[PDB]
RNA sequence: UAAAUCGAGAG
DNA sequence: ATACGCTCTCTGCTTATCGGTAG
DNA sequence: CTACCGATAAGCAGATCTCTCGATTGCGTAT
């Protein structure tokens, strides 16, 4: 599914004690397998819980969620483990966590439900909530953009722009936006926490494919909350993984090489005039 | 009781006693 | 009290909107009749109702 | 219910305007392994919303409109036939909002029906 | 929900020829506008209260809270 | 509000002054100490927040008074601050007063001759003497400046004298709005040439300049952080040597008082917490939520304690003392932020919980959420369902709303016929009593209580009282609102002054929605689709007066926008209008009687002969018959005056005389001595259209006379509908197989359309393929370019408009299988019951072309509008040309592009209303007080003249309708004269002296105007600047006169010229505004609402955001200035052909020019104005209260909006007056 | 913004739109469109791509619009001439219609 | 008994 | 178990650093 | 030669109809 590959790409936080340059024991903590159940309940041996009962008990329709952890330490000496649940998940109806998934027409009828009662929708305290749809920019498609939001970024900044909006395989996006500037050099800009941050183009060019690693990861050590055992190199490579094109991922450096590339040849376009910038009011740029 | 039906707004001496 | 409509798209029942109904046919009078009805104003007739037309809970 | 704290039964009312019919009772208990006494009720009541003057009815044209009367069925004009129409919808509404769906509507439905 | 006791334009009963309309349409081969006529619906007002009734009760009756499901 | 409880004191005006903190120690009933609002156990801990001393809390006994909750006004107390710290109202004060100083000669950093001098300046503008400040500038070594002051004091002294020797400014100054801005002026330069001084003149020693970062805190440098305590003291003693020079910058009236400005005013010494009973605790069931404002004094309170703890341990004795000082500046600092953050809630530092500032600022605030607009008692709301058989002058009140809304009626000797029974009645028995108001004031119920002692009650009504201090006052039944009660309807939102009217209530038996007549849709522009209203019953007699006469729904037949009539019925009657008169409508002797009963019923009095009269047969032989004419000339004949002739009226209607067949007159209306003698009434006559039958009755016989008639007219042509029909149906919509083959012929011309047009836009040859390569690459240049596109989109769009047109012309009225009167739809779009032209043709010939702002369907990156059509496509088929029609359906792509049309159609509808009212809103905060006064000048609330004449005659644009109808005036003579009666309208107005001049002036100008404007020396005044129009007869305005004139000298026809000259200026001198007009509010309505319908931004750039007005005004001057402003505030009216009446574009030319200069409608245009409380409730309440209380302004309470605050009588229209009554002894 | 525009050609239902402040926004689908859920296997189309001569971005040194670049999911592929550009999106347009998957979205935009 | 924020609507 | 610490507009004004002119 | 007054260039503050419902209203820690 996705939660377990989100909560792979998490990955550890590693925090160091002061007990005896060695900092102690490592506390590499993670974890591993997210996992929900249809929503039992204990009224010894659980019966099961039906979504009739949950809106005539004005209360939710919620199963169980089971995180199992990864206490590990020193680099994997001791790894304890841990099933520890996450208590009621709300689940909506109709899906392959909840009890009416397969249930005929007849059998829906028999639990008090309706002839083709239909799911996409939680229940919440007994009260019916759904989560709308939203409309976003089209993942992973370099655009063209002219917005004039960009050209009051600052001094030299023009309105133009290149724009995407990545999306790693668990299906979480991360920005990028490469402005142009009046002086001729590219910009590029994300956001990694919530606060934008600016770096020359070729930089990261240049870093992608440990000089520039070092310099690039001493610049953003302490905002990625980087551990002391990682060294800057090592934070730096994690920076041009975690930010640079999530669309490509590890194992994808010269991937990400070939793309920025193109996006800046795509921006010179978009600057002189042979190329039209992208409506994102459009449905052709659409999600 | 005592109200602008049956009070005077305002009562002055218009000069010293006499 | 619903009734299904006389006059239906293919997909009404596709989608099977007669498991719910949502009106009634009634006998619609294109007619400058009672006065009573000029921008968009309507009337309905009194012993319709009387027997039921339109009722709800 | 009768309150421990004050040793006299107290009632609740009904906060509202239209008067209403009692249609249900829940009785929702609490999954608690103490014999917790009932605290939780849901009362569903019925209000009979009969048609009144006012109340907004439309086609499936977009001819919204409220009722002015319910003229009686003496009073309202009557075919051949002996049958009074249930709705009369004035003409003028037609040649601004053009809705000619409504007019072939009405042909095909007495058709249909017929 | 269940059918009308009487058409409500003109005011005839029509709040017994729901069966016999259901049976005539499924015993006898017939289509809906002969199954109307032959119990007396000549009048579109009429024909309209049974030829469109979708007689919703029954899946109203399913679900009974005084008998085990 | 009690009539019987009568106020005698009233707030003549109020002034805004700093209070001090010695004045608050001595009113405050407590000052509070700890930070706990309330211990446990629910009692408040007395010193907290709460107590017993600061107001009646929660069934606790007020310990200040000794009074209950209910009568404990509340209390306040004050929290003693243990060090003083900045106020942040006045901040930029401080930091403008202290800096511009030299900190060691404590005076300011310029030279003494320079403060003297804006010293006297400003005392001179304090009493009004602008012009002779400006020759005191005119005056021009070190013991010669001693001199030079002193003679600068002794000329302003003496010009002071002569002054207020001369009669022309008393002991308490003479404040205006231009003086006021040359202060304003004054003190900005006097602030920015202040701080031009880095280096002190009175001691050249430099001094530190302070930087602020931010509030709270003040830094120096040569940075370093200055105690607050030392900010007092410098700038205490640079008032103390400058309180000569400061004593006329925060003053505008003269100091009576002569109370010294100091700087602990600008300095919080101590915080005012007010009345328990101002921050109750939100109660919500069971949860209680104390107030932000207590949270607030909460921390404040917590930072005291722990700064006074700090002081008392630094004060019980080096390290430690230093770790003990940091801590201690920053509970100075805290406690500064947080004083800051109980005051504003945006400066401080740290979602922030709204500070006493944020209770006031934008909307929601106390200003426009609980002052201007309140939530009202006594009222109702619903929604509307229509209903002939009321009056068009009533409203059907359902019996819910009968019973309870009630009015308070004093029993009197005469009235306990009627209130006895309705006591009797009871609450509920309609009509009837709900309450009894005894002399007592005590309000004696009457919902839970029983028949019997209901009549007993009712038989002591009417007794004497036994009290000898009531003997005044009498008992009260709060009687249900009966049919004889007024009701002041409206329907938000309130567009216009007649969207508010008041209507007389009929008590209808049935059900629950206000029943309103039809005529009056297009007054408050409501439907019946489920609209709600609101109806306001009047609780006092005076109020009742005003909406039975004033805003009578009467009186509100004309409105003022142009003159124009908006009432007249609108859908039905219209079409029954169209037959009911036509000549194939015959009438047998029952059904025209009963007809004319069924309308005219004289058990009310419909007619005004109570005896109905009869018209003979129009066709004698073979058998009595009458005309549809004969009917409305009955109705007409009986609904009229008698005593009095008929109307006689030429006019036309919407109807041609194509329409009739051949050598017909029906289209040409005729009236003749209050006959119908031909043409069909139409829209034309009654409804929204001028110089209309009804319009002409109400010109005639009066207004009522019209209401009566819209009643009679609107139950004729119902009762004649409920006997006759007229139905639209499906073959009304069809065209013959000779109207659809020519409409097939004609579209088949419009599939080369597109191809020719795109060509010739490129310029290329007319033949060339449309696959041609080259024109292909032509229409990509023009396709990212947005206006060769645009070129592109204009040349075929009106190609395609002009085959639409053809195809309607050739196929309408023609083709049409159903022809008028016939075809029911041509009969109600002709004749204006509904739709339009444009209409039938899109039901029976095309849609035509969809624009989408100017320009053709939006087109794909592509080069396709569509993804069914290719790329480029040449024909006007994909451009959006929508050949199908309602009636045969139209394809999906054409589909597709009307919902485009559609959808952008909701969206400018649902911007328009919101988008052009905050404009109208602008102007009527503006114009609120503008008025019309008795010199016939139209001026603001203080008096600053906007016009000497209103509009230039003064001319009611509600009364000019039918003034410069001078054949319609001479036609109905007789009835004008009678109408007029000049009998008693000699024997108190001169009429020779203001004939005599205007004929002067007349023969002077008829000499004149050889010669351009300016060298027409004048010589001789125009009568209305010379005569008054409402004493004088015959002082009218010189375009009318001579209009008049030329009427008189080109029609030379019992009535001679002299008589019917006399009766015209009469009518003239009738058809004067009268004086307390609110034309402000008027032109501001009648500027704004039809701007619903260039356009609305070109508005927003001559009225809010300042042909160019700047260019005009910097070159030709300020009436220049003015004419270009009315021209372009016109002509863009005037290209949405919305007739609007120069009597409202030059009242707000001048309201914008008064100062010459292009005052828009923005905050900056309203900062020089003389009342403050209208600039605090408008915007940015918080720059105005400190501009009105650092000056101490004392506002007189004038303008609209502060008079509402103040909770005084208004000052225009029935306020603008007192009343004194006549006693017979002495 | 809130115009409607001719890119949502059966995806955006036209008529279907809220009156007032949402009108524009507040859209509903056509009630065919249906909206993908789950990724479509695209590791074999590299393949077919090299044997159509989708060079590879590696071993062609090429840049700018002046050529094509082939692209699947948002990392370059590979680089073509336009003509081979406008062949191989038919070609594979008719292959997945006719390994594939069916939501194999294929846009190309032509010069 | 409140008051805010988000959402849904009526004209 | 609970009480106490807390990255989408438009009109102005105000502040600012670079110009001279005139004793 | 310096001091004082303009002058855009940049930065900054306040703004852009009534009415009915519904729901919800805090983590976090050191005891
Ligand atoms: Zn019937
Ligand atoms: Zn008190
Ligand atoms: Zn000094």
């Amino acid at each position: 599914g996705l939660l377990n590959l989100g909560v792979k790409d998490i990955g550890e936080k590693v925090i160091f004690d002061g007990k005896p340059g060695y900092l102690g024991n490592k506390l590499s903590v993670s974890v591993e397998q997210v996992s929900i159940a249809k929503p039992m309940s204990n009224d010894a041996v659980e019966r099961k819980v039906y979504p009739s009962e949950s809106r005539q008990r004005l209360t939710s329709y919620r199963g169980k969620l089971l995180l199992k952890l990864k206490w590990s330490v020193n680099n994997g000496e001791e790894n304890l483990f841990e099933v520890r649940d996450c208590g009621g998940l709300p689940v909506m109806l109709q899906s392959n966590r909840c009890h009416l998934n397969k249930m005929s027409p007849y059998e829906l009828v028999q639990h008090k439900e309706e002839s083709d009662e239909i799911g996409g929708y939680f229940i919440v305290n007994g009260i019916e909530k759904l989560i709308r749809m939203l409309i976003v920019q089209r993942r992973n498609h370099p655009m063209a953009i002219i917005r004039p939001s960009f050209a009051n970024r600052g001094a030299s900044y023009s309105h133009y722009g290149i724009q995407i909006r990545s999306v790693r395989p668990d299906q979480t996006s991360q920005t990028n936006v490469l402005h142009y500037l009046n002086d001729g050099q590219v910009t590029f800009r994300f956001s990694w926490r919530k606060n934008e941050y600016l770096v020359p183009v070729v930089m990261i060019l240049k870093a992608l494919c440990t000089q520039v690693l070092q310099y690039l990861g001493d610049k953003f050590r302490v905002v990625f909350q980087a551990s002391p055992d990682q060294s800057d190199l090592e934070v730096g490579q994690e920076v041009l993984d975690r930010i640079v094109l999530v669309h490509l991922g590890k194992d994808g450096s010269q991937d990400k090489f070939r793309m920025l590339l193109f996006m800046i040849r795509k921006l010179y376009s978009l600057v002189a005039g042979e190329c039209s910038p992208d409506n994102p009011d459009a449905t052709q740029h659409q999600e | 009781t005592a109200t602008t039906l049956n009070t005077p707004v305002v009562i002055h001496a218009t000069q010293l006693p006499q | 009290t619903g009734q299904t409509p006389i006059v239906k798209a293919n997909l009404y029942d596709d989608y099977g909107m007669d498991n719910f109904p949502n009106g009634f046919n009634a006998v619609v009078a294109v007619i400058s009749y009672t006065g009573y009805d000029m921008d968009d104003a309507m009337i309905i007739n009194k012993s319709a109702d009387e027997r039921g037309f339109g009722y709800g809970t | 219910y009768f309150d421990d704290t004050l040793n006299k039964t107290k009632i609740k009312t009904y906060h509202s305007s239209e008067p209403a019919y009692i249609e249900e009772v829940n009785l929702i208990g609490d999954e608690s392994n103490k014999f917790q006494e009932l605290q939780t009720v849901s009362i569903k009541y019925r209000i009979r919303r009969t048609p009144q003057i006012g109340d907004k009815f439309s086609s499936r044209h977009g001819q919204k409109g409220v009722c002015s009367r319910k003229w009686p069925t003496i009073d309202m004009p009557f075919s051949e036939t002996g049958i009074q129409p249930d709705i009369i919808i004035n003409p003028h509404a037609f040649p601004s909002r053009m809705t000619i769906g409504m007019f072939v509507e009405s042909l095909a439905g007495k058709a249909g029906a017929l | 929900m269940i059918v009308p006791v009487r058409c409500f334009s003109c005011g005839k009963v029509v709040g017994d020829k729901w069966e016999s309309y259901l049976n005539l349409l499924q015993e006898d081969e017939l289509d809906e506008g002969t199954a109307l006529s032959r119990l007396g619906l000549k009048r579109y007002c009429c024909r309209r209260m049974i030829l469109t009734h979708v007689d919703l009760i029954e899946k109203f009756l399913r679900y009974n809270p005084l008998e085990k499901r | 509000m009690d009539i019987s409880k009568p106020v005698g004191s009233e707030i003549t005006s109020v002034d805004f002054g700093i209070l001090t903190a010695k004045e608050i120690r001595n009113l405050s009933a407590k000052q509070i100490t700890n930070p706990t609002v309330l211990d446990n156990l629910g009692h408040p801990v007395s010193g907290g927040l709460y107590d017993l001393a600061l107001g009646a809390f929660l069934r606790n006994l007020c310990s200040t008074c000794g009074l209950d909750e209910k009568f404990c006004p509340g209390h306040q107390g004050h929290i003693e601050l243990p060090v003083p710290c900045y106020n942040p109202l006045f901040f930029n004060q401080l930091y403008i007063y202290l800096r511009a100083s030299c900190l060691f000669c404590h005076h300011f950093r310029l030279k003494s001759v320079e403060v003297h001098r804006y010293a006297c300046k400003l005392r001179l503008l304090q009493y009004g003497l602008i012009d002779e400040s400006y020759k005191l500038d005119e005056i021009t070594s070190s013991t010669l400046l001693n001199e030079l002051k002193s003679k600068r004091s002794e000329y302003v002294d003496m010009a002071i004298a002569k002054a207020l020797s001369d009669g022309r400014t008393t002991e308490r100054g003479s404040f205006t709005a231009t003086v006021n801005d040359e202060r304003k002026k004054l003190v900005h330069e006097f602030h920015k040439k202040l701080l031009s001084r880095g280096k002190c003149d009175n001691c050249g020693m430099f001094s530190p300049k302070f930087r602020k970062d931010g509030f709270t805190k003040i830094f120096e440098t040569a940075s370093t952080y200055i105690l607050s305590t030392e900010v007092k003291n410098i700038l205490d003693t640079v008032f103390r040597k400058e309180q000569c020079v400061l004593q006329y910058v925060f003053h505008s009236r003269p100091n009576l008082s002569r109370k010294l400005v100091k700087a602990d005013s600008f300095f919080m010494d101590v915080l005012v917490v007010p009345p328990t009973r101002f921050r109750l605790p939100s109660k919500l069931g069971e949860e209680v939520h104390e107030n932000s404002q207590n949270q607030l004094l909460s921390k404040v309170l917590t930072t005291s304690l722990l700064i006074r703890d700090l002081n008392d341990d630094l004060s019980k004795l080096l390290e430690d003392r230093r770790v003990i000082f940091s801590r201690l500046m920053n509970a100075f600092v805290t406690i500064q932020n947080d004083v800051n953050a109980f005051i504003d809630s945006t400066k401080a530092q740290g979602v922030p919980i709204p500070g006493v500032k944020q209770a006031l600022e934008k909307k929601e605030g106390l200003f426009r959420k609980h002052m201007m607009g309140k939530r009202v008692n006594y009222a109702a709301r619903s929604v509307i369902s229509p209903d002939p058989n009321i009056e068009t002058n009533e409203i059907g009140v359902p019996p819910v709303f009968a019973v309870k809304l009630t009015y308070p009626e004093p029993v009197t000797a005469y009235n306990i016929a009627e209130l006895r029974q309705a006591v009797i009645n009871g609450p509920d028995k309609w009509p009837g009593a709900t309450q009894i108001q005894n002399e007592d004031g005590s309000l004696v119920s009457l919902i839970g209580m029983s028949v019997e002692q209901r009549k007993a009650l009712a038989n002591q009504l009417l007794t004497p009282s036994s009290n000898v201090s009531t003997h005044t006052l009498n008992k009260k039944v709060y009687r249900h609102i009966k049919n004889r009660d007024v009701v002041l309807m409206n329907r938000q939102p309130t567009l216009h002054k007649a969207s508010m009217m008041g209507h007389k209530v009929r008590v209808l038996p049935n059900e629950k929605t206000l029943r309103l007549h039809y005529a009056n849709t297009g007054a408050y522009n409501a439907d019946f689709d489920g609209d709600e209203m609101n109806m306001h019953f009047p609780q006092n007699e005076n109020a009742r007066a005003e909406a039975l006469n004033l805003a009578n729904t009467d009186s509100q037949y004309l409105t003022p926008t142009s003159g124009s009539p908006v009432r007249g019925l609108i859908q039905d009657h219209i079409s029954a209008g169209v037959w009911l008169t036509s000549k194939d409508s015959f009438f047998t002797r029952e059904q025209y009687q009963q007809y004319i009963y069924g309308c005219i019923r004289p058990e009310d009095g419909h007619t005004t002969r109570s005896k109905i009269v009869t018209l003979p047969p129009t066709i004698f032989k073979p058998y009595p018959l009458w005309t549809g004419k004969q009917i409305i000339t009955t109705v007409l004949l009986n609904v009229t005056p008698p005593d009095m002739p008929g109307i006689n009226l030429i006019s036309k209607n919407k109807i041609k005389n194509e329409y009739w067949g051949k050598g017909s007159l029906e289209n040409e209306v005729l009236f003749k001595d209050g006959a119908l003698l031909c043409g069909i009434l139409d829209k034309s006559q009654y409804g929204a259209s001028k110089y209309g039958i009804v319009h002409s009755l109400h010109e005639v016989y009066g207004p009522e006379v019209a209401a009566k008639v819209l009643s009679v007219l609107g139950r004729l042509f119902t009762n004649y509908i409920t006997a006759t029909a007229f139905t639209c149906g499906m073959d009304d919509l069809r065209l013959t197989a000779e109207g659809n083959k020519w409409r097939t012929d004609i579209l088949k011309t419009s599939v080369d359309t597109g191809r020719e047009a795109a060509a010739e836009v490129t310029n290329l040859d007319k033949d060339t393929p449309a696959d041609d390569p080259e024109l292909l690459k032509r229409l990509q240049e023009i396709l990212r370019d947005n206006n060769k596109s645009g070129i592109l989109d204009a040349v075929t769009s009106s190609k395609v408009n002009a085959i639409t047109s053809q195809v309607v012309s050739k196929c309408v009225p023609d083709g049409t299988m159903k022809k008028f009167p016939c075809n029911s739809m041509q009969a109600m779009a002709l004749s204006g019951a509904k739709g339009s032209n444009v209409n039938v043709s899109q039901i029976m010939c095309l849609l035509g072309q969809q624009a989408l702002e100017g320009r053709r369907v939006p087109v794909m990156v592509s080069g396709k509008t569509l993804p069914s059509f290719k790329p480029y496509e040449t024909d006007a088929m994909a451009g959006g040309y929508v050949k199908g029609r309602f009636y045969s359906g139209i394809k999906p792509q054409e589909y597709y592009f009307h919902c485009m049309a559609g959808r952008e159609g909701l969206i400018d509808t649902a911007v328009k209303t919101s988008r052009s009212g905050y404009l109208q809103r602008c102007l009527t905060k503006q114009l609120e007080g503008v008025h019309v006064s008795y010199d016939n000048s139209i001026r603001d609330a203080d008096g600053t003249l906007v016009q000497f004449m209103y509009g230039g005659d003064a001319i009611d644009i509600t009364k000019e309708s039918h003034m410069t109808q001078f054949e319609f005036c001479l036609d109905n003579y007789y009835a004008l004269l009678k109408k007029y009666n000049p009998s008693a309208l000699i024997e108190h107005l001169d009429v020779e002296s203001a004939l005599k001049y205007s004929k002067k002036t007349l023969k002077y100008r008829k000499k004149h105007s050889k010669e351009p404007h300016y060298k027409q020396s004048v010589k001789y005044d125009p009568v209305l600047a010379k005569y008054n129009p409402a004493k004088y007869l015959g002082s009218v305005s010189e375009n009318f006169q001579d209009k008049l004139e030329s009427f008189l000298d080109k029609n030379s026809k019992g009535v001679n010229e002299k008589k019917f000259r006399a009766l015209m200026q009469l009518k003239y001198m009738r058809s004067l505004i009268n004086p307390g007009e609110a034309v402000g509010i008027i032109a501001s309505q009648s500027v704004g609402e039809p701007s619903t319908q260039l356009g609305i931004p070109r508005l927003r750039e001559i009225v809010m955001t300042a042909n160019d007005v700047a260019a005009v005004l910097k070159t030709y001057g300020v009436e220049a200035a003015r004419n270009t402003i009315v021209n372009e505030i016109n002509n863009v009216f005037s290209r949405y052909a919305i007739s609007v009446s120069f009597r409202h574009l030059d009242l707000i030319a001048d309201m914008m020019t008064r100062q010459g200069t292009y005052l828009a409608f923005n905050r900056q245009g309203m900062e020089t104005s003389t009342s403050s409380f209208m600039k605090m409730s408008y915007e940015t309440t918080c720059q105005f209260l400190t501009k009105a209380v650092l000056d101490n302004e004392r506002e007189q309470l004038d303008s609209p909006s502060a008079r509402i605050v103040v909770g005084k009588l208004n000052n225009v229209g029935t306020g603008s007056f007192d009343v004194l009554a006549k006693v017979p002894n002495a | 913004v809130r115009k409607l525009l001719p890119e949502s050609w059966g995806f955006l239902c036209p008529v279907h739109t809220p009156d007032g402040s949402p009108c524009g926004l507040l859209n509903h689908f056509a009630h065919k469109c249906r909206i993908s859920t789950q990724q479509s296997d695209v590791s074999r189309i590299p393949s077919i791509l090299y044997s159509l001569g989708v060079a590879p971005a590696s071993h062609t040194f090429a840049a700018g619009p002046s050529l094509c670049c082939v692209q699947i999911d948002g990392k370059i592929i590979g680089w073509v001439s336009h003509e081979q550009g406008k062949i191989i999106a038919d070609t594979l347009r008719y292959w997945k219609v006719e390994g594939l998957p069916i939501d194999l979205e294929i846009g190309y935009v032509p010069p």
